[PDB]
């Protein structure tokens, strides 16, 4: 046994393509839309709840995940790949930074551990490039609300708003038309929902849509009382509910 | 490095012109407790090789484990495990003596006095003895422990050299065997009365005894002893 | 053509030996449900000897992983005792790491993270099953969660795998389309099974006598398998009515 | 510490009282010292605490995979990784641990696992601190395929004197049943035990 | 022999209101022998002051190790470290040395530039924190320290009644330990300006 | 240090005072010893001061992590299974003796464990110099089904014959209760019964009291444009 | 294609070619068998006398794993050979640790997951060998078969290499005419003849027969080879059925 | 060894070392060099434990005598006594420490200024005017202490570093068979060598 | 086995070039442009991002410019990924040195470093070289202001002037027509814009498309200043150089 494939299988080709991260981002290409805005009073990630069968529960199947607190993420691509990237964001998160500075990563620095993950698996010997693109929308003190875009190469962008995976270019340009430095966190949901309705065909409701926001600290939700600083997490995941509600200021 | 916890005392032996003998009580102590009343300290290997061990109980069952395994591994791919390929007590010796040796030089001994009694298959008798320190030595009387100052010397006495195995009978060799194991019950304050005993002959085989029993004690001059001055 | 050998990806972003190894899990030529009811979980699979050679009580496809999980499998033997062996260790390993009983949702996760592995390391393979794990959790009640070769997992109200998981899929749909509830509203196991076996019936449009079913049964602190004379029980309550 | 374990005509039974002492101080007087490796294969533990639940658990997780794989393992077999813990471990253990086991095929058994990590199997062990003042009570007292109720009064009124002579022993003592029936617990306090 | 009383020296930290002022003597000795009266203990990174008692050899390779980390951290947060943060790291960077540690008694002084707070802490040799609201010492004259710290310090004390406050309770604890004086050093520290004050003490 | 965890009706509670020592030198008159491993599991160290809270924290990272793994609420046991596994490999070189407490989808619980890695359960517990104080009244006033107001009373109780009794234990009492279907409540010095009183004379300096050799201005700024 | 030119690649069926081809180097090698008695195991092997030089009785092929387990195989005889290597280890590491001999059962898992693991890799090859192998333990007598791929069932009655056909429809009869069961000495002399019947497909060269057994009454569930007497008498009642 | 001492000057640093080498009951020796030249203008003498002193100063030596080849450049006396108390900061918590203290004198070609670094085997480092190990600065530190001026000339130093070897010599039992003295300045490294 | 699959990233082609090195460099002739100019009073480094959209966040992002420590930073043509990893181990180098010496690094030194480890990956290993190349912009005390670039094979050699990226050979042209040695940084600024403005495959060249930075002892008195422009500086030195 042992791992014999010790050489690269991500190469670059005589035109300087790599190919494999080429292919990665084909693959999530054909991903299921997804996409990220931002607020002056917070961030909104999105997708569809694309259920394989409807004998499967898709609650048990989480698109969008919480990787600190004010951190969550969202994906476009393969969803294997998506949930152990999670699980290696969240160890990173406190293995690379809790642990050493008593608090939680601020959101451009935990993309950046999760970007150089995915930089070597497009370096490193006998392994592919992860065939996902993922959105960090995140709150910390200094830097305050901000959303990032991951590609398989370990690439990462900041942005006020986009979409990636299938129907990201006129997603995109919806969410050109729209954006302004002066939404609230609700008007970034609307927009959100709006401009998610476009690339979804069948039910569209808040059984089949995953939403999840950055938004004010939920001491509702912190777990316990009597430490004052401790306020609780801004990431919040929106009930059923909660979206057909403005499904119908919709 | 550790230090023995259950113990067995003395293993005793000698060779007779056929064969030879060995015997072992069936007590493990913890310490002063005489803790353990039913423990066989003699092994057999085969049909021709019985190993006697003294000293830490818990080393003395893995050496049995390796002897078990021994006999296990000598079968594998072996046509002739039951005839010219058997174990001889040669064989059986020679890879405790090693380990022993092995296991002293990494600082980490097996706490033992062992003496490996048996029949070759030329019909000579061997007797060898190996510790803790990987020490070996052979003669015509062997025992560990107490039975080195108590049961030798009436031991020697029967064989005292090389010339006198061929004289004494299985008769002599086990009568004086017996009477050891008295004195020894007399004197040594971690023996018992039950022990077991074992005869490899050329001719009748291996003969496992167990359950044998110091008999014949002298205790009533006791009653006349008085006081202490 | 060497993307089409190891997992990497094809020019159309494809796993080529991640779809053959869904293929291979179809190789049996067996097909498994399983079904949720107020209590239990129940897992039933079709048991097919073709030698008169086999011991037939060594056949068998379903696997009890720990005491509350059970493990049935849709794919070639080898692997599939492969993927059992590790869920047990996953198992055992996790109970004295945490102190509690691992969930059957957490060793699907943990079966899939592994599977995830295979079609992203290249001197892994995948294995060509897939794993329907089945258990009564402490927390979440029955469950029903499912893993394959491309490390994808989800929990299910029922569940069909096989050449023809499709029809009983549907059957399964039409059923709970009419019921409208998640799960087979009955008190006793022995009903539960008796479902699951009249429905794999329906769909399949086969009989079974006591030698061509195999089943599973997942009741709170205990998952077991069903001898031939307690499914025989089984068929002659379904024939009765 | 007093522990002991009884095999008679069902199956076995394990005995234990509840003193755990830090010095002369008694850190836990309700301490449960009859330990569960697998559903009838049960431990008595001495020595060190640590130790012994360190050793105990990872046998539980031995037992537990063994029984995934093999079925259900004999109490020998218990017995046996308890000791291969214990004895490649004997340099940095203090542990003394009694297995008592039932099964159907061997019924009630019961091995001593003392501080070498040697194995004994016995009709009836006993251990800790305790278990010295009651070999000559626990001797003369103790016959084989006793009843259950006989059992449990041989073992209440050993551990009673135990108990009573012993210092680092004290509070209540308990009991594990394991026959074919299934597992029962039994408690019986000082004002029971003390008048005997 | 005892490795946290070869070199000697002493540093103290307090807050008043709307400041923070940590002091520190400037002996170095081998035992007996003064050989430097130039050994300052206090370093700062940005805006965050950390003072370092104990073995000097350790004094110098944590402020130099501090020094690596609070770039890097700086260069990948692109701001500056803030006295909360900054503690952890001590914290964490002294632990991970649990079995071999550094013979030191850091400590931390500092306002947060974004609350406005003032902030001190301080550390044993593996890194418990210390967060005290009035005052922290350290040192072979910690107990001096605590004694006139205590009579001493009142809270809410303006910078320059502060920077007595802190000086006093410095010089007259170093002046009943032997291996602490040769000189001493006040900084007092204010939301955007830090005062750097060498007080004249006896030299024996 | 004196801790005590106190079971009751609907959860459990537990309880600490507030001094840390040097020696016989008090470092700290307001130590927090009652720590978080997660929302609802908290616990009391005593010993090895860095040992209690880095064991805690480490425990309490990978509860976390645990937890988003599996979608659950932290178990106690998990903790303490945790904890215990690391403890023991360490044999006793850390020095933490913890008095574990929470409540989990399982129901409440409280345990403690000590430095070699042995665990104990109990209903009422006490750790530290101070234990044997505490136990004292813990023992004295201890009852089965005691109420939420009761075991905040009695942990407090034994918190304070701690405090006066114990020389290694003072300051105030930290108390947090922990309930079943409810939010932990952390009270920080929920009593306060050793507030220093006014002193005689204030020394407060005049102005230019202390000798200056040298005054410069620190420069804390980073390098300037222009 | 290409796919058959790496060990553990799946073809576009789902099939691992290179674990076929294994399959062609058992069915080249000579007939071996394994009947499942009342209380225990018989083994047989067909051994091809390639040159009167062969000493007689010496190449022994059937192997004994610890001392209840038998194990025979067609094929490449270094790879069974190999595999018996690693399950004497097995056995003797689940002694060591539980302290009963490896059920047969569990024994057969070993194996089966260690063949099974070379088809997971490029840089292993897959077992050139079926092996028939089993014994009696607590539980009574088992029977295994293990193929290349890791496959191994439970049987009645087992055959592979050249004259496996032959020898499965011999098995068959006996599976029929004797549901109550067959007798360990009966079993013996079954094989004997169901060797002899299947060298019909190895016909060119004379071949040797080898048996082997364990059986709780007649070896007190040690495995042991038939020898002497026993064995000839298995070879006249081979002979006469043939005639 | 034994005695190491050091005086920084206006244009230059002088080091003075013992030259005896005593093994237990016998001086082996009477003209010992406790010195090495790690760069044209720093030079570091040294004392400790036997052997350590020597492997220790040359390995230095080497790895200086490296870096100015791979550079093309003399490191500063600052940059150098950095690199020589991290390796005995390093080697204190090593299996086997290197018992060696040393006294670094250069002349700083950049500034222009002579500079005198004191390390012992800790990596304990401090910049003086005038340093010793071991019992040396017991003696002469109160000389130094109040002859020394920053502005003295090289004749000066000398003179001055003859009062504290002179003290020495008479309030030392031990006989340290004298000193060799050497001064590191603008031209370089040079040996006095009638002392 | 695996042999089978494995591409050799580290051989020769029969003409003696390293291939995975050639066609690395053919990767980054198709990133944005980036220059580096010296001038006697500073260095200015200039870089295009590549083809943007308005809904990017500019003011948070940074894909060419680089800081590496306060007297040394990097222009990055090519994987940003790949230079990630690069820069973080030489601002690890970086401190490394300051820990050893009390020293600030030499900027040739940490080149050299940086290009030694880009080396190591075109003679070892097996694996993908690094599809970066760097201009780096530092000071120090010895040869004060220094330009250098490195490339994926690990060669490195000194400038007065440099671009990497798309179209280097046009904006070599351009710079060697228009660079004078007693040039001033803001000069330089000028050049470096106008350069861009040409050599550009934008339509026009506007704020939002670029990364600039100067690196200047006009900071107050003996030292050294790093500017990384914020996008509204940007904004106004193309309308003081004429641009916009
Ligand atoms: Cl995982
Ligand atoms: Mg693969
Ligand atoms: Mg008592
Ligand atoms: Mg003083």
């Amino acid at each position: 046994m042992t791992d014999r494939y010790s050489f690269s299988l991500t190469t670059f080709s005589p035109s300087g393509k790599l190919g494999q991260i080429d292919y990665a981002l084909t693959a999530v290409k054909q991903g299921v839309t997804s996409l990220g805005i931002k607020a002056t009073n917070g961030v909104v990630i999105a997708t569809e709840k694309k259920s394989s069968s409807p004998l499967a529960m898709s609650e048990t199947l989480s698109k969008v995940s919480l990787l600190t607190p004010d951190i969550g993420a969202v994906y476009s691509g393969m969803g294997p790949d998506y949930r152990v990237l999670v699980d290696k964001s969240r160890k990173v998160a406190h293995t690379s930074y809790k642990r050493i500075y008593g608090e939680y990563p601020p959101t451009k620095l935990l993309v950046s551990e999760v970007a150089k993950i995915m930089q070597e698996a497009t370096q490193s010997g006998g392994v592919r490039p992860f065939g996902v693109s993922l959105l960090i929308a995140g709150h910390d003190e200094f830097n305050g609300f901000s959303l990032y875009q991951v590609d398989p190469s370990g690439s990462y962008f900041p942005w006020k708003a986009t979409a990636i995976g299938k129907g990201s270019v006129a997603a995109k340009t919806f969410l050109e038309k729209r954006w302004n430095d002066e939404l609230e966190l609700e008007d970034a949901i609307h927009i959100a929902l709006l401009t998610l309705k476009e690339s979804v065909e069948g039910e569209f409701n808040g059984d089949t849509i995953e939403l999840a926001i950055i938004g004010d600290e939920n001491p509702d939700l912190l777990g316990y009382t009597g430490i004052p600083t401790d306020k609780g997490p801004r990431f919040r995941k929106l009930t059923s509910q909660e979206i057909n509600d403005r499904l119908e200021a919709l | 490095t550790q230090q023995p916890i259950v113990t067995g005392t003395s293993v005793i032996s000698m060779k007779y012109d056929n064969g030879v003998i060995i015997a072992a009580d069936n007590l493990g102590s913890y310490g002063s407790l005489l803790r353990f009343n039913g423990v066989e300290r003699l092994i057999p290997v085969g049909d021709n090789t019985v190993v006697g061990i003294s000293g830490d109980i818990s080393d003395m069952q893995h050496i049995e484990r390796l002897l078990k395994d021994l006999v296990t591994e000598n079968a594998y791919d072996n046509p002739l495990a039951d005839a010219e390929e058997a174990l001889e007590p040669s064989y059986i010796f020679e890879y405790l003596a090693t380990v022993m040796y092995q296991r002293r030089s990494k600082m980490n001994p097996l706490w033992n006095a062992i003496i490996v009694a048996g029949v070759q298959s030329n019909g000579d008798q061997f007797l060898r003895y190996v510790n803790l320190l990987g020490v070996t030595y052979s003669s015509p009387t062997l025992a560990t422990g107490f039975g080195a100052h108590m049961a030798n010397p009436l031991l020697r006495k029967v064989v005292d050299r090389e010339s006198d195995i061929p004289k004494t009978t299985v008769q002599v060799a086990e009568e004086a065997i017996v009477n050891a194991m008295r004195v020894l019950y007399y004197r040594d304050a971690r023996s018992s009365r039950n022990f077991s005993l074992a005869i490899i002959d050329k001719n009748t085989g291996l003969t496992f005894k167990k359950n044998l029993q110091v008999e014949n004690m002298k205790w009533d001059f006791a009653k006349d002893i008085k006081g202490y001055g | 053509g060497y993307d089409r050998h190891i997992t990497i990806f094809s020019p159309e972003g494809r796993l080529y030996q991640v779809e053959y190894a869904f293929k291979a899990t179809n190789q049996t030529n067996i097909n498994s449900l399983a079904v949720r009811g107020k209590d239990c979980t129940v897992v039933i699979s079709q048991k097919k000897v073709p030698d008169k050679l086999l011991d037939p009580t060594t056949v068998s496809y379903i696997f009890c992983i720990s005491r509350t999980i059970g493990m049935v499998v849709n794919g070639p033997i080898p692997d599939a005792r492969n993927a059992a062996l590790r869920a047990k260790a996953e198992a055992a390993e996790f109970r004295y790491k945490y102190g509690y009983d691992m969930p059957c949702d957490v060793l699907a996760k943990r079966m899939a993270n592994l599977s995830q592995i295979y079609t992203q390391r290249a001197y892994m393979r995948p294995l060509g099953v897939i794993l329907t794990f089945v258990s009564v959790d402490e927390e979440l009640g029955p469950s029903i969660y499912k893993t394959d070769p491309a490390g994808y997992y989800v929990g299910y109200k029922a569940t069909a795998t096989g050449p023809k998981q499709q029809e009983i899929t549907t059957n399964l749909e039409n059923h709970f389309k009419k019921s409208k509830i998640d799960h087979i509203n009955e008190e006793s196991w022995e009903k539960v099974v008796e479902f699951a076996i009249t429905h794999m019936i329906d769909a399949l449009g086969t009989e079974f006598s006591k030698n061509d079913l195999e089943v599973g049964v997942a009741t709170k602190d205990k998952f077991f398998t069903l001898s031939a004379e307690n499914i025989e029980e089984r068929l002659v309550a379904i024939a009765e009515q | 510490t007093s522990i002991m374990a009884v095999t008679f005509k069902d199956g076995v039974i394990l005995g234990a009282d509840s003193r755990t002492t830090t010095g002369a101080y008694i850190a836990n007087r309700v301490t449960d010292k009859l330990t569960r490796v697998h559903d009838k294969i049960w431990c008595c533990r001495s020595g060190s605490a640590a130790d012994t639940q360190a050793i105990a658990d990872i046998v539980q997780y031995h037992l537990e995979l063994y029984t995934s794989q093999y079925g259900t393992p004999s109490t020998e077999t218990a017995a046996s990784v308890f000791k291969e813990l214990c004895y490649e471990n004997k340099d940095n253990l203090t542990a003394g641990i009694i297995v008592a086991g039932y099964d159907d095929k061997n019924k009630g058994e019961v091995y001593t696992i003392p501080l070498g990590g040697s194995v004994h199997k016995l009709p009836y062990a006993i251990a800790g601190s305790g278990s010295t003042f009651i070999y000559g009570y626990c001797d003369k007292n103790f016959r084989e395929n006793m009843s259950k109720e006989e059992t449990v009064d041989f073992i209440k009124h050993s551990l009673s004197q135990a108990i009573k002579w012993d210092g680092s022993s004290g509070g209540v003592i308990r009991m594990v049943v394991l026959t074919a029936a299934g597992v029962e617990r039994l408690i019986f306090y000082p004002d029971e035990y003390e008048q005997l | 022999s005892d490795p946290s009383s070869i070199n000697g020296g002493i540093v103290v930290a307090m807050t008043g209101k709307d400041c923070v002022a940590i002091a520190c003597d400037l002996r170095l000795g081998s035992q007996s022998l003064g050989v430097s009266n130039k050994f300052e203990k206090i370093f700062h990174y940005g805006h965050v002051f950390l003072g370092i008692t104990g073995l000097a050899t350790d004094v110098t390779t944590l402020n130099e190790m501090f020094r690596y980390k609070t770039n890097l951290y700086k260069l990948k947060e692109e701001r500056a470290i803030e006295p909360e943060t900054f503690t952890q790291l001590v914290s964490s960077s002294l632990y991970e040395r649990r079995f071999g540690p550094y013979f030191v008694g850091p400590v931390v002084a500092g306002i947060n530039s974004k609350s406005g707070k003032p902030f001190i802490a301080g550390f044993d040799l593996i890194g418990c924190i210390d967060e005290a609201k009035d005052f922290i010492v350290s040192g072979t004259a910690s107990d001096q320290l605590f004694g006139m710290c205590e009579s001493l310090y009142e809270p809410n004390l303006e910078p320059e009644d502060l920077f007595e406050t802190i000086s006093q309770a410095l010089l007259n604890a170093a002046d009943r330990d032997a291996l602490s004086g040769w000189g001493a050093v006040v900084y007092i520290i204010k939301k955007d300006e830090v005062v750097k004050r060498y007080l004249k003490m006896r030299q024996d | 240090t004196t801790i005590v965890g106190v079971k009751f009706n609907n959860g459990v509670v537990i309880a600490a005072d507030t001094r840390s020592t040097q020696g016989p030198i008090v470092a700290d008159k307001n130590c927090a010893k009652l720590h978080r491993i997660s929302p609802k599991i908290w616990c009391a160290g005593a010993g090895t001061a860095a040992d209690t809270e880095a064991v805690t924290q480490l425990i309490g990272s990978n509860i976390e992590l645990h937890s988003l793994y599996t979608s659950r609420e932290p178990r106690v046991v998990s903790a303490l299974q945790m904890l215990k596994q690391h403890l023991f490999k360490y044999q006793g070189h850390i020095g933490a003796y913890l008095i574990v407490a929470g409540v989990d989808p399982t129901g409440s619980h409280l345990f403690s464990i000590d430095a070699h890695g042995s665990t104990d359960v109990g209903y009422y517990l006490s750790l530290g110099s101070g234990s044997l104080a505490a136990m004292a009244v813990l023992e004295s006033h201890w009852k089965q089904d005691l109420t939420k107001e009761e075991a905040i009373k009695l942990a407090s109780d034994a918190i304070q014959a701690g405090i006066w009794n114990d020389l290694g234990s003072g300051s105030n009492v930290d108390v947090c209760v922990m309930e079943i279907g409810k939010d932990a409540e952390y009270l920080r010095n929920y009593l306060t019964p050793n507030v220093r009183e006014e002193k005689q004379k204030s020394y407060k300096f005049p102005r230019g009291t202390t000798a200056v050799l040298k005054e410069s201005i620190v420069n804390i700024c980073d390098i300037q444009e222009e | 294609t290409g796919y058959d030119l790496s060990n553990s690649v799946f073809s576009p069926d789902g099939r691992n070619f290179q674990v076929e081809y294994a399959v062609k180097a058992v069915e080249n090698g000579t007939t071996s068998i394994g009947i499942k008695c009342n209380d225990g195991v018989v083994f047989a092997v067909e051994k091809l006398i390639t040159s009167k030089l062969l000493v007689p009785q010496k190449n022994v092929k059937i192997q004994v794993v610890d001392r209840h387990i038998g194990c025979v195989y067609s094929g490449l005889i270094p790879d069974g050979r190999h595999l018996v290597n690693r399950g004497r280890e097995e056995a003797a590491s689940f002694k060591k640790l539980y302290k009963t001999p490896i059920p047969i059962p569990a024994f057969a898992d070993r194996l089966g997951q260690y063949v099974q693991a070379h088809t997971l890799y490029n840089s292993v090859r897959p077992f050139g060998v079926s092996t028939i192998f089993g014994g009696v333990d607590k539980n009574g007598a088992h029977l295994y078969m293990l193929e290349p791929s890791g496959s191994y069932w439970g049987y009645k009655g087992a055959a592979t290499g050249k004259g496996r056909q032959s020898a499965k429809a011999e098995l068959e009869k006996l599976v029929d005419h004797h549901p109550e069961g067959l007798s360990a000495r009966e079993a013996v002399k079954q094989a004997a003849k169901i060797i002899y019947l299947a060298h019909e497909d190895n016909k060119e060269k004379d071949f040797e027969l080898e048996i082997s057994w364990c059986s709780l009454s007649e070896t007190n569930g040690l495995h042991k080879f038939v020898k002497g007497d026993l064995l000839q008498e298995a070879i006249d009642f081979a002979q006469k059925e043939i005639n | 060894m034994d005695i190491i001492l050091g005086i920084r000057v206006q244009d230059s640093v002088i080091l003075a070392s013992s030259k005896a080498v005593t093994r237990g009951i016998s001086v082996l020796k009477d003209s010992d060099d406790k010195t090495r030249q790690l760069s044209p203008h720093t030079l570091m003498s040294f004392a400790g434990e036997a052997g350590d002193t020597v492997q220790f100063a040359e390995y230095i030596q080497a790895n200086i005598q490296l870096y100015s080849i791979r550079e093309d450049y003399e490191l500063s006396p600052q940059a150098v006594s950095s690199f020589v108390r991290q390796e005995l900061a390093k080697s204190i918590r090593s299996r086997r420490p290197y018992q060696v203290n040393v006294l670094i004198g250069g002349y700083d070609k950049k500034k222009n200024k002579p500079e005198l670094y004191q390390i012992d085997y800790l990596g304990t480092k401090v910049e003086l005017p005038y340093g010793a190990h071991g019992y040396s600065g017991f003696y002469t530190f109160s000389l130094l202490d109040h002859h020394y001026r920053p502005d003295m000339t090289t004749e000066e130093g000398l003179d001055l570093l003859k009062l504290c070897v002179q003290e020495l010599e008479k309030r030392m039992p031990m006989d340290f068979k004298g000193v060799i003295v050497k001064i590191v300045d603008k031209d370089g490294i040079r040996q006095v060598d009638d002392f | 086995g695996s042999r089978r699959y494995d591409s050799r990233t580290t051989i020769f082609s029969p003409e003696g070039r390293l291939y995975q090195v050639e066609y690395a460099l053919e990767s980054i002739s198709h990133a944005g442009t980036a220059i580096g100019i010296m001038a006697s009073d500073g260095i200015v480094l200039a870089a295009e991002r590549k083809v943007t959209s308005t809904l990017l966040e500019q003011d948070t992002s940074t894909e060419k410019l680089y800081k590496l420590n306060d007297k040394i930073a990097v222009a990055v043509a090519g994987l940003t990924a790949d230079a990630e990893i690069l820069i973080n181990t030489a601002r690890i180098h970086a401190q490394n040195y300051l820990k050893t010496y009390n020293e600030d690094i030499p900027v040739e030194i940490l080149v050299r470093r940086l290009s030694d480890i880009k080396q190591g990956y075109t003679q070892h290993g097996g694996l993908r070289p690094f599809g970066v190349s760097f201009i780096y912009a530092g000071y120090d005390d010895r040869y004060g202001y220094q330009l250098y670039t490195s490339n994926p094979s690990g060669n490195y050699t000194g400038w007065k002037a440099i671009s990497v990226g798309a179209n280097t050979s046009a904006a070599q042209t351009l710079l060697q027509m228009d660079y004078k040695d007693d040039m001033k940084v803001d000069d330089a600024i000028e050049l470096a814009l106008k350069t861009l403005s040409k050599t550009t495959d934008s339509s026009a060249l506007t704020y939002d498309r670029l990364e600039f930075a100067t690196i200047r002892k006009g900071a107050n008195d003996g030292e050294v200043y790093q500017k990384i422009f914020k996008p509204q500086e940007i904004k106004d030195i193309l309308v003081k150089t004429g641009i916009t």
